């Protein structure tokens, strides 16, 4: 009941910029 | 004090510039040049048949590539002496030269029902979770058959495209053209570049037995899933035999005192660090310092990894009829040139805290430090809006120009703009509505006006320097 999928090597932005975006309102504030 | 502790502690710094000098003087040779550029012309700048004039350099369908492997690159490996097989009559064709293949499988990725009648396959773009490990075609040979990336002691590649791996289809090639030509008329008739290919490498080495010097050459074709054809190549001086020649104990030597010298520093850079003031990294002298440490001795530890890892060499001694390995090793001594060019810069830079030996001198650096305080800001303030003219070209532009396809080729297009080097003559049939307002603002506004405040600030801190130390005289 678990897998480790390491599939393929395109990147999804999605999760990367809204990371990249709670991190820089953290450190701001 | 002041004098009598500086003295020693620029001749140690003399004395290691010196020896890193021979160093970059030793690896760096005259010869190397034009090896590689008779190497490079000898594949490179020739057609691949005297009907045409299409080179391997500006290939552009899947037929030419045929053309290319029986043509001009079987007329530049095999050369009749007055069997060996020499290029220039000097360069030795060592092993035999190997060609392989990377593709994927049928049906890789999905379509939708209701075009479904007209689409009958997809080949997806490459990918290690798509690639195709099934026998096709006839299944005779290795040229039919996948085999693992650990089967052939291979590695990844980093096209332009994608990351290749290391399997695919491979096969060697013989030692004489006849046999050579065969095999690749055998492997052009049952077709081998079927439409599911996506990159073809060829591989090969030379000696050049004159000078101590082999040469590594590779050749990439990189077939896109939207059509096209992209070829790269790599040629790369190698030197393995090196000690022959008393000058090469001399550069042995000289690399074991540079091991001492970088030793010397660590030892008084812990001892400062621990038995002296914690937490000195408000100085930028010895933020310097660890960081020509650290690239030393990444630097020794990539040569000692790399240069005891020699036996593939003598595998290929023990029989002559089979393809080297040397890949790895020319991927090595790029990494190994790339970190020695950068310490020497450093190494160069860290001599200017040693110009002080006058009133003029000491001003000027003086000047330049104090300006470096407020400079900081202005160019984070300069280099958001870079930024933002980089996205905004990179996302309107990105599509049909292709000095913008990539946003650090957008980057380094508004530096050449900068410079005065690229015309916006292309722009217009890109794009006339945003296209000339682009080019308009960001030429007038980041050169008329943002690049100006950096001449104010500097002018502004080296007047109040010198009026402050000018003054310093009517007190005194
Ligand atoms: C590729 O796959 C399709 C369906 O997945 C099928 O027509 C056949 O196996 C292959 N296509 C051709 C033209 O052979
Ligand atoms: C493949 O093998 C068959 C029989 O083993 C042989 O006749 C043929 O020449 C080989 N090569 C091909 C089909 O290219
Ligand atoms: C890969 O390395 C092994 C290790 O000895 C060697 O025997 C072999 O010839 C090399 N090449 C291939 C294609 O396996």
């Amino acid at each position: 009941r678990f897998v480790f999928p390491e599939p393929t090597a395109d990147v999804n932005y999605i999760v990367m910029l809204t990371c990249a975006v709670c991190l820089v309102t953290y450190m701001v504030m | 004090k002041y004098l009598k502790s500086v003295l020693r502690e620029l001749v140690t710094y003399l004395l290691f510039l010196i020896v890193l000098c021979i160093l970059t003087y030793g690896m760096m040779s005259s010869n190397v040049y034009y090896y590689t550029r008779m190497m490079s012309q000898l594949f490179l700048d020739t057609p691949v048949s005297k009907t045409e004039k299409t080179n391997f350099k500006t290939l552009s369908s899947m037929e030419d590539f045929w053309k290319f492997t029986e043509g001009s690159l079987l007329d530049g490996l095999y050369w009749k002496m007055q069997n060996r097989s020499f290029i220039f009559y000097e360069n030795l064709l060592l092993g035999v030269p190997r060609i392989r293949q990377l593709r994927v499988r049928n049906g890789s990725c999905s379509i939708p029902q209701d075009l479904r009648d007209e689409i009958k396959e997809c080949y997806d773009v490459y990918s290690v979770s798509s690639e195709d490990r099934a026998p096709f075609g006839p299944r005779n040979g290795t040229a039919w058959i996948y085999t693992s990336e650990k089967d052939l002691n291979g590695s990844s590649h980093w096209g332009i495209i994608a990351t290749y791996s290391g399997a695919g289809y491979y096969l060697d090639l013989s030692r004489t053209r006849e046999e050579t030509a065969a095999q690749v008329a055998s492997l052009k008739k049952n077709v081998w570049l079927d439409r599911g290919t996506r990159a073809t490498f060829i591989d090969f080495s030379v000696y050049n037995a004159n000078i101590n010097l082999f040469c590594v050459v590779r050749l990439l074709v990189e077939f896109p899933a939207t059509g096209g054809v992209i070829p790269s190549w790599q040629f790369q001086p190698l030197k393995l035999i090196r000690y022959v020649t008393t000058f090469d104990f001399f550069l042995a030597a000289c690399e074991i005192i540079f091991c001492f010298f970088i030793f010397y520093y660590v030892v008084e850079e812990i001892l400062e660090i621990r038995i002296h003031k914690l937490h000195y990294f408000r100085s930028f002298w010895n933020c310097l310092d660890v960081v020509i440490v650290v690239l030393s001795v990444v630097a020794i530890g990539i040569n000692i990894y790399r240069t005891s890892n020699v036996e593939v060499l003598l595998q290929f001694l023990e029989d002559q009829n089979t393809f080297p390995n040397f890949e790895h090793l020319a991927y090595w001594q790029i990494q190994f040139n790339n970190i020695a060019a950068v310490t020497v810069f450093f190494v160069w830079i860290k001599l200017f805290k040693f110009i002080n030996f006058n009133r003029t001198m000491s001003q000027l650096s003086t000047t330049m430090s104090r300006c470096a305080k407020d400079l900081f800001g202005f160019a984070i303030m300069f280099f958001i809006i870079f930024l933002a003219y980089a996205q905004l070209a990179y996302l309107v532009f990105g599509t049909q120009v292709d000095d913008f396809s990539t946003f650090q080729e957008c980057i380094f297009t508004q530096f050449r703009i900068i410079l005065g080097d690229i015309n916006f003559a292309e722009i217009e049939e890109a794009n006339r509505v945003l296209g000339p307002i682009y080019f308009t603002t960001f030429v007038f506004f980041m050169f008329f006006i943002l690049l100006n405040m950096f001449l104010a600030i500097i002018n502004d801190t080296y007047s109040e320097v010198k009026s402050d130390l000018a003054q310093q005289k009517a007190e005194m």
